[PDB]
RNA sequence: UUACGGCGGCCACAGCGGCAGGGAAACGCCCGGUCCCAUUCCGAACCCGGAAGCUAAGCCUGCCAGCGCCGAUGAUACUGCCCCUCCGGGUGGAAAAGUAGGACACCGCCGAACA
RNA sequence: UGCCUCCUAAAAUGUAACGGAGGCGCCCAAAGGUUCCCUCAACCUGGACGGCAAUCAGGUGGCGAGUGUAAAUGCACAAGGGAGCUUGACUGCGAGACUUACAAGUCAAGCAGGGACGAAAGUCGGGAUUAGUGAUCCGGCACCCCCGAGUGGAAGGGGUGUCGCUCAACGGAUAAAAGGUACCCCGGGGAUAACAGGCUGAUCUUCCCCAAGAGUCCAUAUCGACGGGAUGGUUUGGCACCUCGAUGUCGGCUCGUCGCAUCCUGGGGCUGGAGCAGGUCCCAAGGGUUGGGCUGUUCGCCCAUUAAAGCGGCACGCGAGC
RNA sequence: GUUGCGUGGUUCACCGCGGAGGUAGAGCUACUGGAUGGCCGAUGGGUUACUGACGUCAGCCAAACUCCGAAUGCCGUGGUGUAAAGCGUGGCAGUGAGACGGCGGGGGAUAAGCUCCGUACGUCGAAAGGGAAACAGCCCAGAUCGCCGGCUAAGGCCCCCAAGCGUGUGCUAAGUGGGAAAGGAUGUGCAGUCGCAAAGACAACCAGGAGGUUGGCUUAGAAGCAGCCACCCUUGAAAGAGUGCGUAAUAGCUCACUGGUCAAGUGAUUGUGCGCCGAUAAUGUAGCGGGGCUCAAGCACACCGCCGAAGCCGCGGCACAUCCACCUUGUGGUGGGUGUGGGUAGGGGAGCGUCCCUCAUUCAGCGAAGCCACCGGGUGACCGGUGGUGGA
RNA sequence: GGGUGGUGAUGGCGUGCCUUUUGAAGAAUGAGCCUGCGAGUCAGGGACAUGUCGCAAGGUUAACCCGUGUGGGGUAGCCGCAGCGAAAGCGAGUCUGAAUAGGGCGACCCACACGCGCAUACGCGCGUGUGAAUAGUGGCGUGUUCUGGACCCGAA
């Protein structure tokens, strides 16, 4: 589940503004 | 699995509701509110209809109002 | 009196009403500026596109 | 102009209820059913014919918030659009409930006396 | 599987799922039209049989009743209840609308004819409304006399009205129709399953929080219910994202390699640890971790041992290695 | 979608005005249901400790509840604005497998990079460039061409890596930053709220801290102390048949409660900013992209610059659409504006190259075609020149 | 020193082509390379729409005939010329209908000019004309379409 959680958490970057595909 | 499709049917949407709003100019015969029962009542210059359709007897402007609790649709010529 | 509206953000991703309001002010691209009278219609337009423009009371 | 009579607007801020007061014309109850008409029985009602009696009631007036009804302002909920990781924030709207209160309606068309 | 009603449906309309609920494939000659009249249910009080609830009387009661039938919207001004007379449950039409891909579906003032009811005003082209239905074809019947294959007829055709489909898979491939294929073939698909990967983590797994209790007493030596929160991604699944112009499927063998949630060996804390042995928890992955019987087996049980006979991952590691 | 022919502002945006609503929310003695606790009380039940209808007092809940009820959205209308709106009718389509993200919902386990809808929502599809380490669908921004010019966006500025080891005020000690829950916690900074005290506060210390009321009983003893239980008064600074150890008890070490003795805060408690633990899978650090960073290069607030794209501006070239003025004012040219020029399916328009025929013309044994090389040219398909080879 | 042409230490950027997909650098498909070949064509007085040209209330021929030809004849036919109606039929009307009701379908055909029966000179109607797109009709081009193998290849 680590890969999923890390991919999901990388929306929380300033450049992404809390939003990211999938 | 369970064949719980006991309820999967519905009738067609009948496109009810107000068709000509207040202050809108209509010709005679033009239906103003198609509805079930008398949600609105025929006012002056408005006919009711066999299925409660509230058409215009005469041309003019639609206006909505209240007649002793009953809410009514009329045309001012 | 007489407002001065400059478009500063893109219309890319903007809603219908924002794009058409920018069109209605006549704004075309980033750092386009238009001069329009300060009436209710103009302030309604500016309110719709507030985040896409900056305005000043420039003569 | 009246504690009067007459028909609508409106459908509770108007209703319902309580307490008083009112009978000139009028509205009424009222007295009868030979006389049109009527009761799924009943002259109760409807209808007709009268004026012995009466404001007891309807009706009208006035007063009561009692049962109801209307109801802000503000605040909040919610929310359009923005900004922003949520939490949030800006901005434009803004309830329901509750509270202050309002409220025992208001307006329109002919006759009697007066005048 | 068509139709009707509601909710989903995000206060116009519309809106999907093998989403949540129900109805319909009729009925009524009055339950239609019209004129007139009426107001219900429930509650309270009194009353032969009669009682909680039959009929009666009086109150109170604005809709909690009823509506032919689902639901919704309506209807007490009644569309609900009753009575009289009737057939408009019309013919010829129809401005204009709604709805709609089309086909369909729906509403309609008003004009005329001839009527019904009404004193009149007026209302009536079925039913409070929205389901109770089926295109076209091909035929049938009645009427009209339109055409009438040389001519007169006739046959036959035509028009108008209307009839005949659980064509219900209900826009209705034929008037007429079931299965098997592991003997299978071809065209395709990772648009779609089986393996494996991926996401998820219900299930599984490993922990933890709270601590009712059990433990002679004592929750916390040990075990811990009811509940709660997570980890892992080794189970069974869910999803269907790569692969169907091929990613060989279980077990074994051979070779490994990694994690530690440690079976042994090593170090410790607590103990309901006297000692010997243990129990539990903590640290620790260096090495080690047997041979047989049964079963294809994994697993498991058993035999004999052992310090121990660990648990998992690596396409449930490994078939261009067997 | 495109394109032709018509129509002409009818489209769309904003402002105002006229309208229908039953979502969000809320409310429910306003209905239908669900439903908590009281009080009364019909019944039933064994005279009535049991039942507790109906009411009544309060507090609540609902997609298919509504006395109510937004914001938006929708319909119309009047103004204002806006070139490439709209509409009709023809020609030619393609598409009818969508994806993710935001917001509202269903299904699912309020799982899924799940599934099914809604959304004048977005992006991808069909969108390059910049940011996000890499990274269709997120953020910025829509590439006509050229430039060794400038300003910016998102994001950034210690080195990798362009621009800040920027400034001021604080916070963090956890490499937190640079993943995680219930929950555990005298971590720390800040904002509050009470108790005591120079009539001497908390910490530390000497003295002292008991008699009848040691009732019920388990019993060897219950005597507080194997357990439940009297449920109160009095020489006294204060002082219980007693707070925790402990024995069969008798006992024994002490705490509640003050005096003296020593000299300044000391305890509780709340919200918060930043931290700690919980923390835990398998090739190799492997959860800042790396180096490194607290002497911040981390965080918060305030401020100042700068970097940063194919965005914008500057200068130059091209093209399309449309408008205005001159020239046979529409076959249309010229000049100048204005706008526009990412693009898959697809539509429309205009061209390049090869071959053959016809007409005209012109090259060719002083060397055609074809091929090769080099030098040039055009916005593209491509073209030309020169030379070599070659032979019609 | 400068410019050609060759090479390219070194720095940055940078995920083949095609097909097909929501999405491929993809570990989806196809392709070893080169040269040559290999896919919307043709027929028809077909159909629809358009561009263009001829003639125009007309247009045009088919077979065929005569010519060394692509030329000249050839009116049969076709389309246009009036519609409405099931049809008889009627006709700028017609059908339904009882209807001097309503509806359906159909006619009111164009721009510029003159000429009249005349409005002071400016106009309703009706006629010449001029459109040598009028209005049709015929040819030719293009897109689509029909029947043919119909863009090409491929089964069992
Ligand atoms: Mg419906
Ligand atoms: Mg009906
Ligand atoms: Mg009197
Ligand atoms: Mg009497
Ligand atoms: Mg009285
Ligand atoms: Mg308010
Ligand atoms: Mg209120
Ligand atoms: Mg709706
Ligand atoms: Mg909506
Ligand atoms: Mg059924
Ligand atoms: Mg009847
Ligand atoms: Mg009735
Ligand atoms: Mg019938
Ligand atoms: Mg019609
Ligand atoms: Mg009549
Ligand atoms: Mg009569
Ligand atoms: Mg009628
Ligand atoms: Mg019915
Ligand atoms: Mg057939
Ligand atoms: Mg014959
Ligand atoms: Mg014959
Ligand atoms: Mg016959
Ligand atoms: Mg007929
Ligand atoms: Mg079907
Ligand atoms: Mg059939
Ligand atoms: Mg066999
Ligand atoms: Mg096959
Ligand atoms: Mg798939
Ligand atoms: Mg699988
Ligand atoms: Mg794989
Ligand atoms: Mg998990
Ligand atoms: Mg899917
Ligand atoms: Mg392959
Ligand atoms: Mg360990
Ligand atoms: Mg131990
Ligand atoms: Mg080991
Ligand atoms: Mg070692
Ligand atoms: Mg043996
Ligand atoms: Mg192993
Ligand atoms: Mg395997
Ligand atoms: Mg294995
Ligand atoms: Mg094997
Ligand atoms: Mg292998
Ligand atoms: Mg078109
Ligand atoms: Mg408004
Ligand atoms: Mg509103
Ligand atoms: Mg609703
Ligand atoms: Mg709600
Ligand atoms: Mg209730
Ligand atoms: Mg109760
Ligand atoms: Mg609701
Ligand atoms: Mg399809
Ligand atoms: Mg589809
Ligand atoms: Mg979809
Ligand atoms: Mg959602
Ligand atoms: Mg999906
Ligand atoms: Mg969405
Ligand atoms: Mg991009
Ligand atoms: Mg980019
Ligand atoms: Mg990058
Ligand atoms: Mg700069
Ligand atoms: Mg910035
Ligand atoms: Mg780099
Ligand atoms: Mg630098
Ligand atoms: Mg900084
Ligand atoms: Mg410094
Ligand atoms: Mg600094
Ligand atoms: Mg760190
Ligand atoms: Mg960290
Ligand atoms: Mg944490
Ligand atoms: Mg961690
Ligand atoms: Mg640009
Ligand atoms: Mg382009
Ligand atoms: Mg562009
Ligand atoms: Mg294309
Ligand atoms: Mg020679
Ligand atoms: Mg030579
Ligand atoms: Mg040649
Ligand atoms: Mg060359
Ligand atoms: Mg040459
Ligand atoms: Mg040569
Ligand atoms: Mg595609
Ligand atoms: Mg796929
Ligand atoms: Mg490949
Ligand atoms: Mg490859
Ligand atoms: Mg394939
Ligand atoms: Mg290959
Ligand atoms: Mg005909
Ligand atoms: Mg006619
Ligand atoms: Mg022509
Ligand atoms: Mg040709
Ligand atoms: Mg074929």
């Amino acid at each position: 589940a680590k890969r999923g959680r890390k991919k999901r958490d990388r929306k929380y970057s300033k450049a992404n503004h809390g939003k990211r595909p999938n | 699995g369970a064949s719980s499709s006991r309820n999967g049917r519905d009738s067609a949407a009948q496109r009810l509701g107000v068709k000509r709003y207040g202050g809108q100019v209509v010709k005679a015969g033009e239906i103003l509110v198609r509805q079930r029962g008398t949600k609105f009542h025929p006012g002056v210059n408005v006919g009711r209809g066999g299925d409660d359709t509230l058409f215009a007897k005469t041309a003019g402007a639609v206006e909505f109002g209240i007649k002793r609790g009953r809410k009514t649709v009329s045309i001012v010529g | 009196s007489q407002l001065k509206i400059t478009q500063v953000r893109s219309t890319i991703g903007a809603r219908w009403k924002q794009r058409e309001s920018l069109r209605t002010l006549g704004l075309r691209r980033i750092r386009h500026s238009v001069i329009r009278e300060d009436n209710a219609a103009t302030r309604g337009l500016i309110a719709v596109v507030r985040h896409l423009v900056e305005v000043e009371p420039a003569q």
